[PDB]
């Protein structure tokens, strides 16, 4: 289900579709099916790029939410192998609006932790469209300490609208979860590199993010508010979203001057929907190279350098 | 006055009193942040929503500090976190408890991520 | 309070994110009125920084 | 409301009321008030070690359950200055079933951790009858971590039927809650002393009772199981609870041979409840003498005595 904006391109795929059939549909039927393949490929292809070079800040959110796109079980499977998902809190449930685990990435041991929006309307529903309830950050926080005891490295995936903002999510100390979370992760004597894969923000996505390097898609908001409430609190609309996106700065090449994430992972074309093993690569290689110039400090410059990138935080 | 009300007198000494907002993102709102950020600087007398005042208790030093909501919803901006990290820096130096008190409506949106 | 409103589209509890009630959900250790609070907080510090009572 | 047993020291007890009014009453009723209360009391006096001498371990699980009694709040009062009662787990409630906080005993600083059945039908309900859920036992565990934390002495007081048998105490870890606190106790950097007062057991008794020394009244039960659960997987009833009491070896001093509790604090006759305050001073003097021989050792050869102590533990 392509966007508003990806239409074109839609329609030649529509076409597309029935070369398959047409191949031994019925009659006889079987034509010369590389010629019109190629053709129509060839014009897909022009088209994408008549289509994606002309998107701004507020496209790149819409793009962020594709309804077709890798959500981290989508990488994991992607770029990582032997993996063993660890669900539970020890407190009051595992959430489904994060899903963690330790895998092996290239031989090497590994934690993942992040969110899965789930694929369809059922997972959507069964995962709380990738909005955690606080016991699952109190989840993430031990799945992290656990891998800081044992000398393991920490790759984290960042994709959640935000902390559930509701009855249940209040009552247990949301906001005392995600103090912890963000005072936890500042003492790990590990490496910590954290992507911004899809749509995240909100300060709740921080529960996870707080590393010593930060990297972020081409078409990944990462927003104190999504444009939509900072519309609404300021604009005093909601049509007038793409002017707080254009003015908050939720593009990645945006923060990227901002010294706030360390680089950004270039996407295949036409978003990573289209090629998502390509993007499941490009961020294996981002990942390995992260971790690689990180490994060299030992960990107590580890940490001294995880302090001194945090008090460059803030023009101040 | 509530740091003076707090604090003992005659023994308060602010921190961070150098430290003014600075924007750089030019968040043009409705209004402009300089703007608002002129308007509550002239209004409330505070450089920003965060105030800190070493001082002493019942002859015990102590750091505290607090917000003035009136700041544009006392949002933590820059300066806020900044003059956080100073407090907790004269804590740790001179062995002293260091307190606060919490009176924000959220983050300041208009510095975004910063 | 407005955000929790329209996503739950529902009734919020009494007390909802009161202090009265974030102490019976255990997020808040003791509700002190202000009168109190130069005491309270010269009490506690004097004991867990180990120093001698405060003299009211 | 005496017991079954101490009925001869209730009549004259009911006799000894209305002396009261008789003074004044009406009709210019005022009798020679003195006399008759001497005597009165003499007798009751004579009588109570009459009917005290004679009571065995079946009694004393009923004394220590006597509906007149100091639970942990008793002894704060009677013993403990300038309490602060620090209420919250930070995860899902503060439980009524234990009371916490820091309060300063002869000056010094401490953390007192205990029970509380409450007294009437109101406060023991509100309360659910000293029966804590987990929450109450993660509590525990912060405020422990806070007193280690400040180079604080722990004095605990023990006074539980035990962990809630209940569908919301088990579906938030119960059981992983109590392993926890039993864990991380046996580590704190700080002397540990923990009473026995009341009726204590049940394994949710030992949360908060793994010390360097441990106390218990005359009158105080410390059962693996209530008596009368032993009766009935055991003896297959209820009623022959008295002989489990006997075999099982819930008393004092069956326990002080054992090697298992540190000392035994004499009540006032009658017991406890009949002078409060005296077995307040008596638990005032108990503790402070346990803590003294205490400090003397350092904090790392007092972790070490706690686990070889521990070790001990078992014929085994
Ligand atoms: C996502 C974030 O962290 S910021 C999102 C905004 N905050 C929240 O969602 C949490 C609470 N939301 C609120 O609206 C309030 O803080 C409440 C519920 C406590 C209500 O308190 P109120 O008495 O209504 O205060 P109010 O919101 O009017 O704050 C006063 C002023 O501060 C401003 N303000 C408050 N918080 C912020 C903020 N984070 N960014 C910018 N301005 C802010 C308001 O715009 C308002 O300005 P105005 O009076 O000139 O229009």
């Amino acid at each position: 289900n392509f966007l508003d904006f990806e239409q074109p391109i839609a329609e030649l795929e529509a076409k597309i579709d029935s070369l398959t059939a047409v191949s031994r549909q019925d009659e006889k039927l079987d034509i010369n099916i590389d010629e019109e393949v190629h053709r129509l490929r060839e014009k897909s292809v022009e088209l994408t790029r008549k289509i994606f070079a002309d998107l701004g800040a507020w496209q790149i959110a819409q793009l962020a939410r594709h309804p077709q796109r890798p959500y981290t079980l989508d990488y994991v499977r992607l770029a990582f192998d032997e993996f063993d998902e660890l669900a539970g809190d020890r407190a009051y449930a595992d959430d489904k609006a994060i899903v963690g685990g330790i895998a092996r990435l290239d031989g090497r041991p590994v934690m993942i932790i992040g969110h899965q929006k789930g694929r369809e309307t059922k997972e959507k529903i069964r995962r709380n469209f990738g909005m955690p309830a606080p016991e699952g950050y109190r989840k993430a926080l031990r799945l992290m300490q656990m891998a800081e005891r044992f000398k393991m490295p920490i790759i984290t995936f960042i994709d959640t609208p935000g902390a559930y903002p509701g009855v249940g999510a209040e009552e247990r100390g949301q906001s005392e979860a995600i103090a912890r979370n963000l005072r936890e992760m500042s003492r790990l004597g590990v490496p910590v590199v954290c992507t911004v894969i899809g749509e995240g923000g909100s300060g709740g996505a921080l529960a996870i993010g707080v590393g010593d390097k930060v990297n972020m898609l081409q078409y990944s908001t990462y927003s104190v508010i999504s444009p939509e409430g900072c519309a609404s609190i300021l604009w005093k609309s909601a049509d007038k979203a793409p002017l707080a996106a254009e003015a908050m700065g939720i593009i990645a090449p945006r923060l990227k001057e901002l010294k706030l994430i360390d680089s950004i992972i270039p996407e295949p074309l036409g978003g990573a929907h289209r090629n998502p093993e390509a993007m499941a690569a490009s961020l294996k290689a981002q990942l390995l190279a992260d971790l690689a110039d990180l490994d060299v400090l030992s960990t107590e410059d580890l940490k001294n350098r995880r302090y001194q990138r945090l008090m460059s935080y803030g023009y101040a | 006055n509530r740091l003076h009300s707090l604090l003992d007198e005659g023994s308060l000494v602010e921190l961070g009193s150098e430290l003014e907002p600075k924007d750089v993102l030019k968040f043009r709102d409705s209004k402009k942040y300089k703007d608002r950020l002129a308007s509550a600087q002239k209004e409330t007398g505070e450089k920003d929503a965060l105030v800190v005042m070493k001082g002493t208790l019942y002859g015990m030093p102590v750091v505290a500090a607090a917000f003035e909501f009136a700041f544009m919803g006392g949002s933590m901006g820059s300066v806020v976190g900044a003059r956080f990290v100073r407090a907790v820096e004269q804590a740790l130096e001179d062995n002293c408890p260091l307190i606060c008190f919490s009176a924000s409506g959220g983050a300041r949106m208009q510095e975004a991520l910063m | 309070p407005r955000v929790i409103e329209q996503t739950v589209r529902e009734k919020l509890p009494p007390g909802f994110q009161r202090s009265e009630f974030l102490i019976e959900k255990g997020a808040i250790d003791m509700i002190v009125r202000r009168p109190e609070m130069r005491l309270k907080l010269a009490s506690i510090l004097a004991k867990l920084m180990n120093l001698p009572a405060p003299n009211p």
